[PDB]
RNA sequence: CGGAACGGCGUCGGCCGGUCCCGACA
RNA sequence: CUUCGAUGUCGGCUCUUCCUACCGUCCGCGCGCACCGGCGCGGAAGCGUCGGAUUGUUCACCCGUUCAAGGGAUCGUGAGCU
RNA sequence: UCUAAGCGCGCACCCCGCCUCGCGCCCCGCCCGGCCGCGCGCCCCAGCCCCGUGCCCCGUCGCCGAGCGGCCCCCGCCCGGG
């Protein structure tokens, strides 16, 4: 369960492809505040000239161009992965993608690539955009919801931490051989 | 099987030895948990390997013999070749010697 | 229009040089026209 | 890359009986680009071919640097246009050393690969006589200063498997 | 160790405190607060002094420290005294109705060269328009924030436009006579 | 920044190379990405290392190798690392480097042991 | 980031000069 | 170079998309821009770019009108026609 | 000083709405059945407030429940007239 606040469009894409190749089946959560590298113009733009790209006889046979940002980080997982052969296919379903985290994987432990995060690879100034904004200006029509929706479960993971210390401090106060001998005979774990 | 009590240490078998022109199916590319480094895969090299043929429900054991990359994956050749539906699949490296 | 308030306006109007490539307005002491990628041409006009 | 001190003469000729030893320090990766310099250097500024004549000795010369020493470099070079001189000073531990540096950034920012490159002189400028501003910040010994690259803990990222329970602070 | 820095001493009146870029001045005639997350920025307080320090300047880095230390010094200014843009209404034939529409939030323009179109101006939050007493055609905009006020001003400016024509010959509209940092 | 500049006697954390864990005192700033470190009861032969190899100490030594030797044995720095957060993690970490395959294998069910135990433990105590 | 003669106060690195405690009518 | 054991070949009609090196309209900006009007730019392809006399004619030229840019798609388009 | 950091205004263009289609999905009704999992602080990186860890055992001996999710789950025609 990768949370995608702060990780770049491309390198995200990257650990979590061979992840689903290997066949480890992985959700991405927060997915809007991902960021594609260099100046919201541009990046914009490129965008809107992706999707410019249509069958010129169907454009129901053309090219899918998906909005909803979900969909844009895993259409980037897509090429990296070989969608047309079996074991491709079995990876992308292997994948969920929740724009924002829904109720569906709000329990589950959440963990970060450090290395594909903006923070520790763009250089400052570089200039970021995140995909939910590039979201709303191709055609996202579903972005106050889903920062209603964020604020409200924020609040109740709020009122939840101060629970959360209760329980845990605790396990830890009731401390009455493993903590003594895996991480501390010889061997330091 | 005489697998049950095994402690074992985790694996996934990434793909077959190969190039981008031709798939040597004799090997295959074993990614070990823990093993980050070419030198690291010396703890793990000449081990007996075991993956359970999810069909079958044999264990189909096998030997690793020397590391395919700087990065520490570990070529394997198992008993017999693996089908190929194991790909991406996952191996169990055996701690205890039996 | 009194005579200070025809001098406020050429101040905000006919008081700047235009590029001869940009044709882009640019500020009196200039070096190079802002909208003109570079360029050492500039002219300015009076009514 | 590597600091070697060679000899050459012309061949013995009856006209002349014993040709003057002549003496370079060539800066190279190893003896046989070194004796390829000198007797590029040679042809080009004693008339002499190796062909037509013979290397007598290629000391290799190290050094201990204990200390950092201010070191000043004056090379030429060839462009897309023609020659030009450069003095490019480099502080660094070892003159081998710094023509190591020298090498990197005129091939880094210039684009000189190490054939064009050629060292007119190489020299230990002392601290009070430094000319470039980068060197002069070091001249000065309070030298307090962030660390520039914090965020290469990246490289750390990659063991730990890029699974993290939080980004890590810097 | 190259560094680009510049120092503001605090006049007394203002009470000025900056937790990590974010900058909040007090002072008697107000607050005023403005973001500096943009830039890399090493602000400090302490002593009186608020010194910019930007760190390893390559290149465009150089220039922000003296920027930054500027706004510090604008946003004291206003609080101690206060920003005051004088606007005058120039005209020839045609004459300007402009009122104080709301509670000073809000100014309207009315009769510029004959125009059936009423442009109507609002304000900035804190920048009160009002009709200046000592001159005559000419609104005072009073706000302690001088990026607000300035802003404000230009409105006005750009609302009131010939549509086409020479502008040089046929002008009118309002441009600022002078900025002033006393007496709002 | 706001604490911690590369001044000479800051003690470093060498990451890369073949010296990594190892802690040596920078004693001259070569430039803007390198530096000269020379740990003396560490290891560390006097050499120049990028900044990039050498993460940085918060203790700074109050300052050849016999003569930074010399201060190391009194400046009390080098031992107060070791008890910090960074240096205890360091001396716990040298321990996993010098584990091998089967002492890979008591550690992995020994934590199954405490991976259960915290779950039994965390379910009675709610 | 096919391409030119050409421009550029984009940003680094040189070169040839000078003026500069006499402070670059005071 | 490809096609001669065959790629229907000129224009018109009918119809569909495309391209900007944009004529009008959209947004600015410059004038030897008072106004009307002209003229030169930069962004701009959305919409408009007609009705006719002659000629097989693409083109040409004239007469009108809400005044009328340029091209491409096997010289788009013949088991669509003429 | 229009721009470097910001910041305002802003085009017959563009993107969405309206609008046409819409795989699937939701709710109710009929029936209300089976199966599967076990896991959450947040925020920020020029305060980074203690950093630079942890997990590292999804069968390996884990699997009760509770509680939160999922996942399957279900519905006639012919025949007259429009």
């Amino acid at each position: 369960v990768i949370d995608c606040k702060g990780h770049i469009l491309g390198r995200l894409s990257a650990i979590v492809a061979k992840e689903l190749l290997h066949g480890h089946e992985v959700a991405l959560v927060r997915c809007e505040k991902a960021i594609i590298s260099g100046a919201f113009r541009d990046v914009k733009a490129h965008y809107l000239k992706k999707m410019h790209k249509r069958t010129n006889f169907n454009h129901l046979r053309g090219p899918f161009h998906f909005r909803a940002p979900a969909e844009i980080v895993r259409r980037t997982i897509r090429g990296m992965i070989p969608y047309k052969t079996v074991r491709g296919s079995d990876a992308m379903s292997r994948l969920r993608v929740y724009d924002g985290i829904p109720p569906c994987c709000a329990r589950y432990k959440r963990v970060v690539c450090p290395s594909a995060m903006a923070y520790l690879c763009l250089r400052p100034e570089r200039r970021r955009c995140e995909v939910g904004r590039v979201a709303h200006e191709i055609g996202w029509q579903h972005a106050a919801d889903v920062e209603r929706y964020e604020k409200r479960r924020l609040e109740e993971c709020d009122k939840w931490y101060q629970d959360k210390i209760q329980i845990d401090k605790k396990i830890a106060e009731a401390a009455e051989l493993q903590r003594i001998n895996a991480e501390l005979a010889k061997y330091g774990y | 099987e005489e697998i049950k009590g095994k402690t074992f240490l985790p694996a996934i078998f990434v793909g077959y030895q190969r190039s981008r022109a031709k798939q040597r199916e004799n090997v295959a590319l074993v990614k070990v948990s823990g093993i980050y480094t070419r030198a690291e895969t010396d703890k793990v090299l000449g081990r007996l390997i075991a993956i359970i043929h999810s069909k079958s429900g044999k264990p189909i054991f096998g030997k690793i013999c020397r590391p395919h990359g700087n990065s520490g994956m570990v070529r394997a050749r198992f008993y017999t070749n693996l089908p190929g539906q194991l790909m991406g699949h996952k191996v169990r490296v055996f701690y205890d010697n039996i | 229009m009194e005579p200070t308030l025809i001098n406020l306006a050429r101040e905000y109007n006919q008081n700047m040089m235009i590029c001869r490539h940009c044709y882009a307005r640019n500020p009196l002491r200039a070096t190079n026209c802002r909208r003109c990628r570079g360029t050492n041409l500039r002219k300015k006009k009076l009514s | 890359m590597q600091k070697y001190i060679v000899y050459g003469r012309r061949l013995p000729s009856e006209k002349f009986p014993e040709p003057e030893v002549f003496r370079m320090t060539i800066y190279a990766p190893n003896e046989i680009v070194a004796k390829s310099r000198f007797w590029y250097h040679l042809k080009s500024l004693k008339k002499i071919k190796r062909t037509h004549g013979e290397i007598l000795d290629c000391q290799h010369i190290e050094e201990n640097g204990d200390f950092v020493k201010n070191f000043g470099v004056l090379l030429r070079y060839r462009s897309r246009v023609g020659q030009h001189n450069m003095y490019r000073e480099v502080r660094e531990t070892t003159s081998a050393r710094a023509m190591d540096k020298v090498y990197s950034e005129m091939a880094g920012q210039c684009r000189a690969r190490y054939h064009d490159i050629q060292i007119i002189n190489v020299k230990e400028v002392a601290d009070e006589d430094v000319r470039r501003e980068k060197v002069a910040m070091f001249t000065q010994k309070g030298v307090r200063f962030p660390h520039p690259c914090p965020y290469v803990h990246v490289k750390r990222a990659a063991r730990t498997a890029r699974f993290q329970d939080r980004a890590p602070h810097v | 160790p190259l560094c680009s820095s510049m120092t503001i001493k605090v006049p007394t009146d203002v009470e000025c405190t900056i937790n990590k870029r974010v900058v909040t001045v007090k002072g008697k005639k107000g607050t005023l607060v403005r973001d500096f997350s943009h830039a890399p920025l090493d602000i400090t307080h302490a002593n009186d002094t608020i010194s910019v320090a930007v760190w390893f300047p390559r290149g465009k880095r150089n220039a922000l420290p003296r920027t930054i230390c500027s706004h510090i010094e604008n946003m004291f200014k206003g609080v101690t005294y206060g920003f005051e843009y004088k606007m005058r209404l120039a005209y020839a034939h045609f004459p300007i109705a402009a009122t104080v529409v709301d509670n000073n939030k809000a100014i309207e323009i009315r009769n510029f060269m004959h125009q059936i179109k009423t442009r109507r101006i609002e304000c900035l939050p804190g920048v009160t328009i009002a009709m200046s007493t000592n001159v005559k055609d000419e609104l005072i905009l009073r706000g302690i924030s001088i990026e607000d006020v300035s802003h404000t001003a230009a409105r006005i400016h750009e609302s009131l436009k010939v549509p086409n024509k020479d502008l040089r010959k046929f002008l009118d509209g309002c441009y600022v006579s002078s900025r002033g940092l006393q007496e709002q | 920044s706001y604490h911690r500049f590369v001044e000479a006697g800051r003690l470093v954390y060498l990451g890369d190379g073949p010296d990594k864990g190892k802690l040596a005192v920078i004693v001259d700033i070569l430039s803007t990405a390198a530096v000269l470190i020379d740990g003396p009861t560490t290891g560390v032969k006097r050499q120049v290392v990028s900044l990039r190899w050498a993460m940085l100490t918060d203790q700074v030594i109050n300052i050849t190798t016999e003569q930074l030797k010399k201060e190391i044995e009194a400046s009390p720095a080098i031992d107060t690392f070791m008890n910090s957060v960074w240096g205890k993690k360091i001396q716990q970490q040298r321990l996993r480097a010098k584990a091998t395959f089967e002492d890979m294998g008591k550690i992995a069910k020994l934590r199954r042991e405490r991976k259960m135990a915290m779950k039994r433990i965390a379910m009675s105590i709610k």
